[PDB]
């Protein structure tokens, strides 16, 4: 008598994560008259 | 001349054809940014018997 028996297994996971932010300001300003501490302020 | 920018008077020379202290201010601002971030992970088992 001869017997065999056999079993084989593949398996995977994967996981990702990923973020991008941006951003952008701009000011732009002009004043005329008063006096320089306060106009810069 | 009385100035106001700072408020006090002052002497001109006879030559000079005007001097004024009308104040202007001109500002620019620019601000750029960018953060960036990845993550990744795998996993892989092979087995028999």
């Amino acid at each position: 008598t001869k017997v065999e028996h056999r079993c084989t297994t593949n398996k995977l996971s994967e996981k990702h994560e990923g973020s991008f932010i941006q951003g952008a300001e701009k000011s732009i300003s002009l004043i005329r008259g008063g006096r320089s501490e306060y106009g810069a302020a | 001349v009385f100035s106001g920018d700072g408020k006090d008077f002052y002497r001109l020379s006879g030559n000079v054809l005007s001097y004024t202290f009308q104040v202007k201010i001109n500002n620019d601002f620019n601000y750029e940014f960018y953060n960036s971030t990845w993550s990744y992970v795998k996993h892989t088992s092979t087995e028999h018997t």
